């Protein structure tokens, strides 16, 4: 996973 | 030459990605994990109203004037076993900047009038969650000229320099306030870039400005 960061 | 369909996905679980992989595999569509200049489609996780979270791929997608479309495009194309049109599934907004700002559409249509055109931007580290060169690539895609050092700013009444920083990345000292003593240009938060790109309209620097000690 290490899911993409959100901004 | 021939530029061919080429997708990346964003905000999908490892599972949902599998469905896309099958979809890409069935139709012989290029699928990659990393976004590039070559990439044509950015498949975003969205709700029923095609609103999505703001990820690095989301920003880069809009900035590149690519097809930023909903994951429903993939699943719906499967349920009809046909290649559906992108226009119907283009994301209309995100959670932060509005649910129908139409950023992606405007980005596709404004490739001759890039928002950051005529600007020189220096991404003054440090940053988090987004590699500096990716941020630099983002502005570059939007017509801005990238500058590495504060002393590298081009002079002239016709060039506008902007220093971009992320306050939260700094630690326990208002170092970012001291930048103004190094060069004279406006110091804005990374949010200014992100908001501008998401809407693909250059936001006024006012709300993003950071107080520079004389």
């Amino acid at each position: 996973y290490s899911r993409s960061p959100t901004f | 030459v021939n530029k061919r369909m080429s997708m990346v996905v964003s905000g999908l679980t490892p599972e949902e990605f599998m469905l896309v992989y099958k979809f890409a595999r069935k139709h012989h569509i290029t699928l990659t994990n990393l976004i590039t200049e070559e990439t044509t489609h950015v498949v975003m996780k969205t709700d029923a109203e095609f609103v999505c979270e703001r990820t690095l791929k989301y920003f880069l997608g809009i900035a590149g004037g690519k097809w930023v479309v909903s994951y429903f495009w993939v699943t719906q194309s499967i349920k009809e076993r046909k290649m559906l049109n992108e226009h119907d599934f283009e994301v209309r907004g995100d959670v932060v900047n509005g649910r129908n700002h139409q950023g992606p559409k405007r980005a596709r249509e404004s490739q001759d009038r890039k928002i950051f055109r005529g600007l020189e931007i220096c991404c003054y580290g440090p940053f988090t969650n987004m590699p500096t060169d990716q941020l630099e690539w983002m502005v570059q895609l939007c017509g801005a000229s990238v500058v590495k050092e504060l002393s590298s700013f081009t002079l002239g009444t016709g060039v506008h320099p902007i220093v971009v920083v992320q306050p939260d990345a700094w630690t326990e000292d208002n170092g970012f306030h001291a930048i103004g003593q190094m060069c004279e240009a406006p110091v804005v938060t990374r949010e200014w870039v992100l908001d501008s790109v998401a809407l693909y309209q250059c936001q006024e620097l006012d709300t993003y400005l950071i107080p520079q000690i004389p």
